[PDB]
């Protein structure tokens, strides 16, 4: 098997 | 935008990763030495070093690279697969106590992701909770420098 990303964390909070 | 920290699965475990200096790492115990997916296909690590308990692929697409600390504090930030910020004293080189200690369960799933000086650059990928009878007291990491001395 191969390990997936399933989300990600910004340290900032910077918003899209 | 981008992100530091990835939260990341396997079949049978979930961790985090932490990119720092263009590598993206994360602890042994979670991904053995598993290789990451992409839309290309599967990615090979970069490195792997179990002596260590640290492996790093390639930065995957979507992420930004932390900035080791050069900055010497010992007052840490533990960041947690929820995105909760726990502080956490520095003791040893790689060891460091909770300023207020955590059911075991809440650390759960988290390792791999950054301890964070002041400046809020990497001082070590959280590898292990400390328990006594269910709470987490302290947390075994791996200092930055052992990333960079493996690069
Ligand atoms: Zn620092």
């Amino acid at each position: 098997g191969s390990v997936v990303i399933v989300g990600r964390i910004v340290l900032s909070g910077k918003p899209a | 935008v981008e992100g530091e920290v990835q939260i990341m699965s396997t079949a049978t475990q979930t961790f985090l990763a932490t990119c720092i200096n263009g590598v993206c790492w994360t602890v042994y115990h979670g991904a053995g030495t598993r290789t990451i997916a992409s839309p290309k296909g599967p990615v090979i690590q970069m490195y792997t070093n179990v002596d260590q308990d640290l492996v790093g692929w390639p930065a995957p697409q979507g992420s930004r690279s932390l900035t080791p600390c050069t900055c010497g504090s010992s007052d840490l930030y533990l960041v947690t697969r929820h995105a909760d910020v726990i502080p956490v004293r520095r003791r040893g080189d790689s060891r460091g106590s909770l300023l207020s200690p955590r059911p075991i369960s809440y650390l759960k799933g988290s390792s791999g992701g950054p301890l964070l000086c002041p400046a809020g650059h990497a001082v070590g990928l959280f590898r292990a909770a400390v328990c006594t009878r269910g709470v987490a007291k302290a947390v075994d990491f791996i200092p930055v420098e052992n990333l960079e001395t493996t690069m």
